[PDB]
């Protein structure tokens, strides 16, 4: 099948989508787009790191465990960042905020 | 010597001693036939000087103009001054559109006309209507990479079948037994081993021996082997004395400018700026055979026109030709000549001078590839033995090759080995029982070269005879000095004893390699520095100063009603068969007829002897 | 007269003697009596200093690829590489990066050829039965496609500077074989292109480019193997 | 073909044959170091938006109490526009080489010649970013 071509365009995708959806939660913020956020930096930052495994965890034993580790990882950034967002001020907020000082 | 080389023994149903464009067009054949070929190079396959090749391949494809095989046929046997076979002449010319087609159905890029056929354009020696008519084209090119794209389009072509290929492996000698070839002994170079390629037909396709000139336009693996290898079997070679060389090489680096750019319309120019290409050659001009227009080059700083600083040379002026021809069909000449010579096509002319190129000699084969004996004044094949491209001299070029009959010469006898041997042969034959000593002689000697003790380097060894050829054995020659060249030849030869190498180990010893092909350089240098000595004509390329007529049965000049017939002994239209005493190094010279009768006298009747004025 | 003598740290590694450890060997050589590229140094070296170099050459003129190696940290072939005639540096002759050595100077690199051998580098017809017997028509412009695809010499120097080849080099396939995967690709002749594409489905062939672009600055024939690989990619994506 | 590279590295891998050097003698082209910055970069970011979203889970209180606790110890008009510019700069300096890599992607740019006016914009409009975004 077109699993890999399929993978390249999906990743492309998001990083375009992503390079959208940064700039227009400064132009107008919402807590569904913190969500859309929330998202989109976690399937670009678990598919960036995938390749970055791949190229450096050689052996099929070890890479299968640590994408494994890596899909938890994400699975979980993405599980803080929804909740940070349903229960504190959410990305938009907190980061003007943090750039408030 | 012995046990301190394990020998591993393999048997194939073919084997190729050769990857070039001969070699990999015969592999090619015999593995699409069925046979289990195996290609043995001491090169990967696309190393070979067949890539130094940019001018395509001669073809009467009448693509440009209305064009018949005949009048190639004609061109080719009159550039040969009438030493080719007009047999092997005809089948060349014959095959070579079904030749060409073959090739582009498989993927070659040939450059492509406004009709979205093959691209040819015009050499030096061609024609129409059988001469009477004007320059022709015939030349299908790959945009002046024809060489490169023949060796890539031929190997990969080559990876869809089961071609074994043993690379980077030195053939050492052929397996002789009983008068027949059984296979091939190697060298492989990675490891030192000793490998017995055995087989059923052996194709030799090694490439000419044009290093053992000190100037040459070819690579530094051009060193004689496979024709060596014939002269260390017991076999003769044939018309080795016949050296072309090439009018237009870089006057430093030697490198090729194609002579295609001429075609295009580039012009030679003296110190005087003139187009002495006329005062020869009244229609020919600039396209004319390779050996008048080296001659005449020489005779021009002969006579102090040379345009050089030390006036050594003359130019080769392209800037004429509008700057989209110069880089749409000649993209190759202008990178050479601007990394080497500095020179922009587009602006200055190249220096060029006349350097070795070609060895119209070689292995003597028929039309069929197969090698030739000489055996109480007749020709007998030797069984299970071919030989193509340049190694081998079908006399499809006789005393001087046209430009672009080379390529073609590789494709359509490493066609016409392959298909000999599919209709000769079944795949499957069981190789007979070698005796179990085999190849011993090459393996003392690879020993006796690898712990070689002596007094004089390989390099000097080297040097010493590419000095003594090109002083002796050079465009012009005359007795009082070839026999001075005789004279040094064969004592270097002597001191082929007194060797010093250094590298002792087996992994890529190729101060070994490099020993094994001065043994080898020395031998095809004896034999053409003799054959040259010994013919008292002026044929081709071999152009005397003592003797300045060219030979032949009749006086074809005048009219040969009258004329008594010459005796074979007595005139110098025949071939010349050269044997070497490996042990002593001396050289007796036999001499075979050429042969006239075409394929088909019907067909096209023999093109008889004439003034080969151009 | 006057001399000028440049310095050559060469790569060495006997592979027969034992215990041997790559190193570093120094030679001097003069600049007047050799010629102007760095194979000129090399071949002077061998044929009269040092009878023990290896290194593979052949052509002397830059079209056939042998003499590819690492001189002061480029992948370039010998034979086209001028000696730098600033005496106060020393030329770094070094082997193809990350490949196994046989000897000095000569990388194994039958694995290249191997992977060369895998992407299928001939014309594929879905019917050869009329192979041979008529010039298959193609016109310039579609002619025009393959300039600056077929000239490779596959010399290694690209594929042995892709940091993507040093890693994975057992699964992916170089920048080299893919443009010529992709030469194969768009020849207007061949009738698998939907299935040579089909082949590089898997995250390692051609997915592990990732545009490092170091191998069209590389290329000592002044092509672009990483347009190559990029045009592949929109293909593999726009099928 | 397969069963020659299997060869190929069941040969070298048991042999003694040693690896020819490569990152140390090779010369770091500029986008080859700008390549491997965004390598860098991206697990970078990554590293810092994936412990932010444990801190959210994790960490007790609210975001603007830890704010308010670095408030606290008041660090300047420097150190502010200082650290701003540390914290954004991966950030900038990432997100223009994706536009850099998405043009490549669609194969634009992709000549030598380019690379490096592509390079020296991508590293000016980091820098201009970078600042512009922590003087707000
Ligand atoms: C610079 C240059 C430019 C040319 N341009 C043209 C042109 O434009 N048109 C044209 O028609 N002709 C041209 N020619 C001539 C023509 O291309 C060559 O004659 C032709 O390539 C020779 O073919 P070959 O396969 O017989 O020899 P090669 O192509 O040289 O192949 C010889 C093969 O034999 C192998 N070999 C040799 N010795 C051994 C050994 N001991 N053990 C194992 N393997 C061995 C080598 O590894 C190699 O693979 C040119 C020649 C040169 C030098
Ligand atoms: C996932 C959480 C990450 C937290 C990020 C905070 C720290 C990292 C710093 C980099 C991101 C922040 C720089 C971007 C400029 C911020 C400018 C700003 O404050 O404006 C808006 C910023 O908030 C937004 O809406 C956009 C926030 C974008 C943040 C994207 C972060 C993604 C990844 C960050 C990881 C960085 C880690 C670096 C590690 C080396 C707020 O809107 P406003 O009040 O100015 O006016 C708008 C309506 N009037
Ligand atoms: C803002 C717009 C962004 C764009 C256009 C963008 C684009 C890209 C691109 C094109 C790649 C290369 C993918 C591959 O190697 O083929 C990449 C890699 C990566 N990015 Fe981003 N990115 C952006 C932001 C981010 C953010 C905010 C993060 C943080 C999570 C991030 C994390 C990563 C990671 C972890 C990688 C993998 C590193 C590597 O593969 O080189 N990116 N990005
Ligand atoms: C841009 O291409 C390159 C990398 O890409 C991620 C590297 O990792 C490396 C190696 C560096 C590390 C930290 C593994 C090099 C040399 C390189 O050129
Ligand atoms: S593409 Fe350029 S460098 Fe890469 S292999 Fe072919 S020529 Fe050599
Ligand atoms: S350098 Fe290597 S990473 Fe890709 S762009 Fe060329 S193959
Ligand atoms: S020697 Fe053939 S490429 Fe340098």
């Amino acid at each position: 099948s077109k699993a890999a071509s399929l993978h390249w365009t999906s990743e492309r995708v998001v990083s375009v989508l992503l390079l959208g959806l940064l700039p227009a939660a400064y132009l107008n913020p919402c807590s569904a787009m913190d969500y859309s956020l929330a998202a989109a930096l976690t399937l670009h930052g678990h598919w960036g790191l995938g390749q970055v495994v791949t190229d450096y965890v050689h052996g099929d034993a070890l890479q299968k465990a640590a994408k494994a580790g890596l899909l938890a990882l994400s699975a979980l950034t993405f599980a803080g960042l929804c909740y940070f967002n349903y229960h504190d001020v959410g990305i938009c907020k907190a980061v003007a905020m943090l750039w408030k000082l | 010597i012995s046990a301190q080389y394990p020998v591993v023994d393999h048997e194939f149903d073919a084997v190729v001693v050769g990857a070039g464009g001969a070699g990999l067009r015969a592999a090619f054949g015999l593995s699409e036939a069925g046979f289990n070929t195996a290609c043995v190079t001491k090169l990967f396959p696309t190393r070979s000087h067949t890539v130094a090749a940019q001018g395509g391949i001669n073809a009467a494809l009448g693509n440009m103009e209305e064009d018949n095989w005949r009048w190639h046929f004609y061109d080719t046997v009159k550039g040969s001054d009438w030493l080719g076979d007009q047999d092997a002449i005809h089948y060349m010319t014959e095959q070579a559109p079904a030749a060409v087609v073959e090739l582009e159905n498989y993927g070659m890029p040939f450059s492509r006309t406004e009709d979205g056929k093959i691209y040819q354009r015009a050499f030096g020696g061609q024609s129409l209507k059988f001469g009477k008519g004007g320059q022709a084209h015939r030349c299908c090119c790959v945009a002046d990479r024809t060489g490169h794209s023949l060796l890539h389009t031929l190997y990969g072509r080559s990876l869809r079948y089961d071609t074994s290929y043993f690379v980077e492996y030195f053939a050492l000698d052929l397996l002789m037994e009983n008068g027949e070839c059984r296979g091939v002994i190697a060298l492989c170079i990675e490891d030192g081993s000793i490998h017995r390629i055995r087989a059923k037909n052996t194709v030799v396709a090694t490439g000419g021996y044009g290093r053992t000139y000190f100037s040459c336009t070819s690579a530094h693996t051009s060193t004689g082997d496979g024709t060596a290898m014939i002269t260390r079997a017991g076999l003769p070679c044939q018309d080795l004395e016949f050296v072309q060389f090439h009018p237009t090489g870089i006057y430093g680096a030697g490198c090729l400018i194609t002579e295609g750019c001429r075609g295009e319309g580039g012009i030679l120019i003296n110190s005087q700026g003139e187009r002495f290409m006329e005062r020869y050659a009244p229609v020919a001009k600039d396209l004319a055979s390779r050996d008048v227009v080296s001659r005449s080059m020489t005779l021009e700083i002969r006579e102090g026109r040379g345009c050089g600083p030390e006036k050594d040379h003359v130019y080769l002026q392209l800037h004429h030709l509008p700057p989209e021809q110069l880089a749409t069909r000649l993209p190759g000449i202008s990178e050479t000549a601007m990394i080497f010579a500095g020179v922009d096509v587009t602006k200055e002319p190249i220096p060029v001078l006349p350097t070795v190129h070609y060895n119209m000699g070689g292995i003597p084969t028929n039309y069929k590839g197969q090698v030739l004996r000489h055996v109480n004044g007749q020709d007998q094949i030797v069984p299970g033995l071919y030989a193509c491209g340049e190694a081998a001299c079908a006399s499809v070029h006789g005393a001087n090759r046209l430009g672009a009959n080379s390529l073609l010469d590789l494709v359509v006898f490493g066609r016409a080995c392959a298909l000999s041997i599919e209709e000769s042969c079944r795949p499957g034959d069981k190789v007979p029982p070698i005796k179990p000593n085999a190849g011993e002689e090459s393996v003392m000697n690879l020993d006796k070269l690898r712990f070689a003790d002596g007094s004089i380097r390989t390099s000097e060894l080297r040097l010493s005879m590419q000095k003594s050829m090109q002083n002796h054995a050079a465009v012009f020659r005359v007795g009082s000095v070839l026999q001075e060249g005789c004279g040094k030849i064969s004592k270097l030869y002597g001191d082929l004893k007194h060797l010093k190498t250094f590298d002792r180990g087996m992994v890529w010893n190729t101060d070994l390699v490099e020993t094994l092909e001065l043994q080898n350089l020395m031998l095809c240098a004896l034999q053409t520095i003799y054959g040259a000595e010994a013919r008292k004509e002026s044929r081709g390329a071999h152009a005397r100063e003592d003797y300045k007529v060219r030979i032949d049965e009749y006086d074809y000049s005048k009219p040969i009603q009258g004329q008594q017939k010459k005796p074979f002994e007595e005139h110098w239209r025949k071939h010349t068969l050269s044997y070497v005493d490996v042990g002593t190094g001396k050289v007796t010279l036999e001499y075979r007829p050429v042969i006239d009768k075409t394929l088909n006298e019907a067909d096209c009747a023999t093109v008889p002897p004439a003034i080969r004025s151009y | 007269t006057a001399p000028r003598i440049k310095k050559f740290a060469i790569y060495r590694w006997d592979p027969d003697k034992a215990g041997d450890k790559p190193h570093m060997q120094t030679y001097e050589v003069d600049l007047n009596k050799c010629g102007p590229m760095v194979l000129d140094a090399l071949i002077k070296i061998k044929n009269e200093v040092d009878s023990t170099l290896t290194f593979r050459r052949s052509c002397r003129e830059g079209i056939c690829g042998s003499c590819a190696m690492n001189i002061n940290g480029g992948n370039t072939l010998a034979c086209t590489r001028r000696i730098d005639t600033n005496l106060n540096k020393v030329s770094k002759i070094y082997p193809l990066p990350h490949m196994y050595v046989i000897k000095d100077l000569v990388p194994d690199l039958s694995n290249f050829y191997a992977q060369y051998k895998s992407i299928e580098p001939y014309l594929k017809k879905k019917d050869e039965s009329q192979e041979g017997k008529q010039q298959y028509l193609q016109s310039i412009e579609e002619r025009e496609k393959l300039d600056g695809l077929y000239e490779c010499i596959l010399c290694a120097c690209c594929s042995t500077s892709c940091p993507s080849y040093w890693w994975n080099g057992d699964k992916y396939l170089g920048p080299a074989v893919l443009m010529q995967a992709y030469r194969w690709m768009i020849d207007s002749r061949d009738d698998f292109t939907e299935e040579r594409l089909a082949k590089l489905q898997d995250p390692f062939s051609l997915y592990r480019c990732h545009t490092i672009m170091n191998c069209t600055r590389t290329c000592p024939k002044g092509l672009n193997p990483g347009k190559a690989i990029a045009e592949i990619k929109k293909m593999m994506a726009t099928y | 073909a397969k069963e020659e590279m299997e060869r190929f590295w069941n040969k070298n891998i048991g042999s003694n044959r040693p690896l020819s050097p490569h990152i140390t003698i090779y010369s770091w082209s500029l986008p080859m170091a700008m390549s491997i910055c965004h390598r860098g970069t991206g697990i970078a970011l990554s590293a810092g938006v994936s412990l932010f979203g444990m801190s959210a889970l994790l960490l007790p209180g609210n975001f603007e109490s830890y704010l308010e606790l670095v408030k606290s110890l008041c660090l300047g008009p420097a150190l502010i526009h200082t650290a701003k510019f540390a914290l954004v700069f991966p950030l900038m300096y990432h997100t223009w080489n994706g536009i850099r890599h998405l043009m490549w992607d669609l194969g634009k740019g992709l000549k030598i010649p380019q690379l490096y006016q592509s390079g020296v914009v991508v590293l000016v409009l980091t820098v201009l970013s970078s600042m512009g975004l922590a003087a707000m």
